[PDB]
């Protein structure tokens, strides 16, 4: 099984796998909307330093 | 879908005292091709030509492409061939259901 214009493998040649694992993602090669909402995260420190 | 014609024994009439049905000569009509062809019959009953055609029963299976002549002591009734078929689709929709899980192969079906 595979998808011609987009498909993300992810997984590397003679490469032992179960049933019910994520192989490729389709990617939904269909554009999604173009709506793009820019968001900023923000990364805290856990410990004090330089 | 196809339209079957039968040829009689030795022309012989409806309306004779000894009528009977040469299944060894039977020809199928197609709708779909537009074709008319004879069947493959496959005669399986002891006795021969010598055996009196009296005691025959034609099975047509697969979409009427098989033929098989048998003896009419051994007929099977219609819950059986259906049970038949359905116990068949069944185990064979049951093994592709479980086949995906992990725990196959290593597995009994009980």
């Amino acid at each position: 099984v595979n998808i011609p214009p987009k498909s993300l493998l992810l997984v590397q040649n003679d490469q032992y796998v179960e049933s019910e694992q994520v192989i490729a993602e389709i990617r939904a090669g269909i554009s999604t909307l173009n709506f793009k909402e820019k968001v900023r995260k923000h990364i805290y420190s856990d410990s004090d330093g330089e | 879908s196809k339209v079957f014609l039968t040829k009689h024994y030795r022309n012989r009439r409806a309306g004779d005292p000894e009528f009977a049905l040469d299944f060894e000569e039977i020809y199928v009509i197609d709708s779909k091709t537009k074709s008319i062809t004879r069947a493959k019959v496959v005669v399986t009953v002891p006795g021969g030509r010598n055996r009196d055609r009296k005691n025959d029963l034609l099975v047509i299976r697969d979409n009427g492409t098989s033929f098989k002549i048998i003896p009419s002591e051994e007929r099977d009734d219609p819950t059986t061939v259906i049970e038949k078929e359905e116990w068949k689709k069944s185990r064979q929709d049951m093994e592709r259901h479980l086949r995906k899980l992990r725990d196959f192969s290593v597995s009994n079906w009980f």
